[PDB]
């Protein structure tokens, strides 16, 4: 509630960044003019071509020195983080100095407080100095992004312009390319064959790199620019931190009837080239993923954002809350269910109950009753839900009315459904599970069934590539790289000649039976020379669409049965696993962060501060299983959602007067537990171990 | 090793402070061995954590007290002798001008000059409360760093390689653009871009500010 | 230590500084 120099600073730049707005949508109107307004505004001026052709030099001419201010200020902002990113990855981390420090937080440095205010600026000057004649190095350079927020809305407002001038076979083969959500635009992706899994796609090989806050870079690999040598200043590299060479650089590549309005078509040049904004977009990757992470509140509620349509996952997890919330609070069509605490008459009673109901759906609310057990909470529901996946997840038969229906391709915690000479039964079964999984989406909760990637990807309707066979078996992956890698040897035909593989493969147990052919006339037609990459593909579509096409279209249909085609539109598949089954692995951070520690004792041992520190440390030295076990015990499931917003109460710990003759009690319908004050630490991590196991 | 080097090892010989203070209290810098037992109130001057403890785990200590360098209770001191002047002055003067021994940094990535401009710096402050008149404590402070820096200034290849370091065909090895072979292409470009000038700035910085006693 | 050890029910009076990702937190303040 103060007079600063940031916040008219960044309130012109919105004002300036509404009418570039205006000025784009005014331009936008000349090709259709006779249509749009020279035929119902009964007031109108007439349009020529040439007329265009000089409004559009006027305005190109109108906006050179603001287009090159922005240019060299975010060359320079790009060029110091990319130098800190470059020595993030040479230098030792256990130093205080190194980019990825505890120290280096800005709300740890306030909190260790309870430097100085001139060795501050004299940091930030030395590196001003430094940065002139490119003799910066092994410093960290002194900056803020949090105060460059005038810059965003001139550079939003210009890409807006920009943007909106410009919308105004064997290898080369559509199975090898990645889709959108694997690549970054205006960047290289990265070559398939000449590199391993372990530096191509690390999510592959580690699959508990899944975070909600984790970045597309380190989970798909490091993207390429070819921009070096060339005498534009957008065709080279910016690797010069100074602003005032990077303004040089950009003004030196500065000053280095007729026909009808129908075929007006303008294009953009600013620097005597023409520009795509997805160069652009490439060019500036890190200082926009930052702009994004820090500027949404305010910079991104501006119509036509870019840092909207570049959203991570929290970007587009609300919205997908939102509209669930909308769509089902918009009916009052409640179900219920009664059940039993067992596998066959579980399944079984499900079974009935679900076909039954609805035999899109408009669900308000889901009632689940134990039999001979009380009860009527919501945790009962998470309960339901736990026990309907570890039901449908075990391998003893099929409960009657014969496969088990899922099985792990090669990767531990993922699973596949087998179609096992699939019947009416197994279909109505896998809808049932897609039915399920539609209710868990809809009802805000946690179904812990874990598919693989292709799965997800069929049931949002996304194209199968290359590259989602690493996420069903990656060493067969590898060893189908290394061949593709070596059938291009110059020996050639010495290396063809020692197997002599054919067109036929030989399946496993859970795929069915074995020796089917890929192509027509069987084996008769071994590898040739230049015949791999249409093996490969054949193979590979093979193992991935065609064995298991009834049990994906089933699940498909039933998750459609009750979600409408208008929400699964830009959802991705690692955004469906964030949103259905959690976070996977369990942390001591977040948890820390849901807690509340609702104080009822009275008890004023050092104000306790020692009762949580002891509790923080049992959970922060426990293994996993004793974490999902603990977890099992908060809420009445193995999994913790992804944010605060899947929580519709809040979850609290509550501490009770001192007595050393009871395990901690739950209520799981309002997420809380009751637990008594004890004396000793080791008391405390015996009774804990006592109390999960239940 | 960087430390085995003639012309370092001739520059850091110097004389033990025990042999100009006797069982005085003068302010020193105190290093500790955890090898020779010298950890609570046994200590050792800063020309012993040179020229002894060269292979050992001796550090320094912040909270330092005064002390008088109970070296020799604990060890052979190897520092307690001071050889012949002149011939020293003579073999710098002759290694000076005949090898290419000025252009290797030591193991803590300090130049020749960097280390006499620091060691006259530490002397300077140190030197001043020496009061004249088990081993001898009668001789004089040791004078060879202001020598031995007014040779080597007089040289176009100290000087130069004191002020071009941190260069493209200069290599630190305690610096992290040293080994930078290993990364990707636009990484090394991003590292290779840029120069280092933090030990010039610290050389500068300590010829000029630190250094209150002289001009020559 | 440092760290809290409950919610500080996010105490209002933001400036996306905590947003920021791991490895570029040495580049923002507050
Ligand atoms: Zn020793
Ligand atoms: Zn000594
Ligand atoms: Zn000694």
């Amino acid at each position: 509630n103060a007079s600063s120099y940031l916040t008219s600073a960044s309130s012109l730049a919105r004002a300036y960044s509404i009418v570039i707005r205006q000025i784009s949508d005014l331009m936008g109107l000349i090709p259709k003019y006779n249509h749009l307004v020279y035929s119902q505004i009964p007031a109108a001026v007439k349009l020529t071509y040439q007329d265009a052709v000089n409004l559009q030099n006027y305005v190109e001419e109108k906006l050179i020195p603001t287009w090159n201010w922005m240019v060299s200020i975010m060359d320079s902002t790009e060029a110091q983080l990319r130098y800190g990113s470059a020595l993030a990855s040479a230098g030792d981390p256990g130093h205080p100095n190194h980019p990825l420090h505890a120290s280096q937080n800005s709300a740890r440095r306030e909190r260790m407080t309870a430097m100085s205010a001139r060795g501050d600026f004299l940091n930030y000057a030395l590196s001003l100095m430094r940065s002139h004649n490119d003799e910066h190095s092994d410093v960290l350079p002194v900056l803020d992004v949090c105060s460059l927020k005038h810059v965003a809305y001139v550079f939003q407002a210009l890409i807006y312009w920009i943007k909106a001038m410009n919308q105004q076979t064997g290898q080369n083969h559509p199975f090898f390319r990645r889709s959108d959500s694997m690549t970054f635009l205006g960047c290289i992706p990265p070559n398939p064959f000449e590199v391993p899994l372990a530096e191509a796609i690390p999510l592959a090989d580690q699959p508990h790199l899944l975070q909600p806050n984790a970045r597309k870079e380190d989970l798909f690999g490091r993207p390429s620019q070819g921009l070096y040598s060339d005498r534009n200043c957008l065709e080279v590299l910016p690797t010069k931190m100074s602003y005032a060479a990077n303004l040089k650089n950009v003004m030196n590549m500065q000053n280095r009837e007729g026909p009808p309005l129908t075929s007006f078509r303008p294009q953009c040049s600013f620097m005597g080239m023409v520009i795509s904004h997805d160069m652009l977009l490439g060019r500036w990757r890190l200082s926009l993923e930052l702009f994004g992470r820090v500027f949404m509140e305010d910079v991104g509620a501006e119509p036509g954002s870019i840092l909207t349509e570049l959203g991570g996952f929290e970007v587009k997890e609300s919205k997908f809350r939102r509209e669930m919330e909308k769509l089902r609070n918009q009916q009052s069509r409640d179900l219920s269910l009664e059940v039993d605490r067992d596998r066959d008459l579980l399944i079984q009673q499900t079974m009935r109950q679900l076909n039954n109901h609805f035999g899109p759906m408009a669900v308000h609310r889901v009632k689940v009753t134990f039999k001979d057990e009380p009860g009527e909470g919501s945790g009962v529901a998470r309960s339901f839900y736990t026990a309907i996946a570890q039901a449908f997840l075990s391998n003893e038969k099929l409960p009657n009315l014969n496969a088990p229906l899922f099985y792990q391709p090669g990767k531990r915690g993922f699973y596949t459904p087998r179609p096992g000479k699939n019947t009416e039964a197994r279909l109505n079964c896998f809808r049932n599970i897609g039915r399920i999984l539609g209710l868990c989406l809809l009802q805000n909760e946690l179904c812990p069934i874990t598919l693989n990637r292709h799965v997800i990807k069929v049931l949002l309707g996304r194209k199968v590539n290359w590259h989602d066979f690493a996420f069903f078996d990656p060493v067969m992956y590898e060893s189908l790289r290394q061949l593709i890698l070596a059938s291009q040897s110059s020996d050639a035909d010495a290396v063809f000649s020692a197997m002599d593989l054919a067109f036929a493969i030989d399946l496993c147990k859970e795929e069915g039976g074995g020796q089917v052919e890929l192509i027509p006339n069987g084996v008769n037609i071994p590898v040739t020379p230049q015949n791999v990459y249409e093996y490969v593909r054949k193979y590979a579509e093979h193992r991935m669409l065609v064995v298991a096409e009834q049990p994906l279209h089933a699940m498909r249909k039933g998750l459609l049965d009750v979600l409408p085609k208008n929400s699964l539109e830009d959802l991705t598949a690692e955004d469906f696993r964030l949103l259905v089954n959690g976070c996977g692995e369990v942390n001591v951070q977040m948890l820390i962060s849901f807690t509340s520690f609702n104080d009822e004792s009275g008890e004023n041992a050092e104000k306790l501060l020692q009762f949580k520190r002891w509790f923080w440390s049992i959970v922060e030295k426990m293994s996993m299983t004793e974490r999902q076990d603990l977890v099992y015990f908060w809420t009445s499931s193995p999994s913790l959602p992804a944010s605060e917003e899947g929580f519709q109460p809040m979850p609290s710990i509550t501490i009770r007067p001192p007595d050393d003759q009871h395990l901690p009690t739950a209520n799981t319908c309002i997420s809380r537990l009751y637990v008594p004050l004890y004396s000793s630490k080791q008391i405390l991590k015996q009774k804990l171990l006592l109390a999960i196991k239940t | 090793n960087p430390d085995d080097s003639p012309l370092y090892v001739l520059c850091c010989n110097d004389t033990c402070s025990f042999t100009w203070t006797g069982a005085e209290h003068i302010n020193q810098d105190i290093f500790e061995c955890r090898t020779c037992g010298l950890l609570e109130s046994l200590c050792c001057c800063t020309e012993c954590a040179r020229v002894c403890h060269k292979g050992h785990d001796c550090k320094l200590k912040r909270t330092s007290p005064t002390a008088y360098c109970d070296c020799w209770e604990k060890c052979k001191c190897k520092t307690l002798i001071a050889g012949q002047k002149s011939a020293r002055l003579d073999l710098l003067y002759r290694l000076l001008t005949a090898t290419n021994l000025v252009t290797l940094p030591n193991s803590r990535g300090e130049h020749l000059l960097l280390f006499l401009v620091q060691t006259v710096a530490r002397q300077t402050v140190e030197h001043c409360q020496y009061r004249p008149p088990m081993p001898d404590h009668d001789l004089e402070p040791p004078r060879f760093a202001q020598l031995a820096l007014e040779r080597v200034l007089q040289d176009w290849n100290a000087l130069k390689s004191m002020i071009m370091f941190g260069s493209q065909e200069n290599k630190d090895p305690l610096s992290a653009s040293s080994r930078i072979g290993h990364l990707l292409p636009e990484e090394q470009v991003y590292l290779n871009q840029q120069s280092g000038t933090i030990r010039l700035d610290c050389f500068t910085h300590c010829l000029i500010v630190k250094c209150t006693a002289d001009i020559l | 230590l440092d760290e809290p050890l409950e919610r500080t029910t996010n105490s209002s009076h933001a400036n996306g500084a905590a947003q920021a990702p791991r490895s570029m937190q040495w580049a923002v303040r507050n």
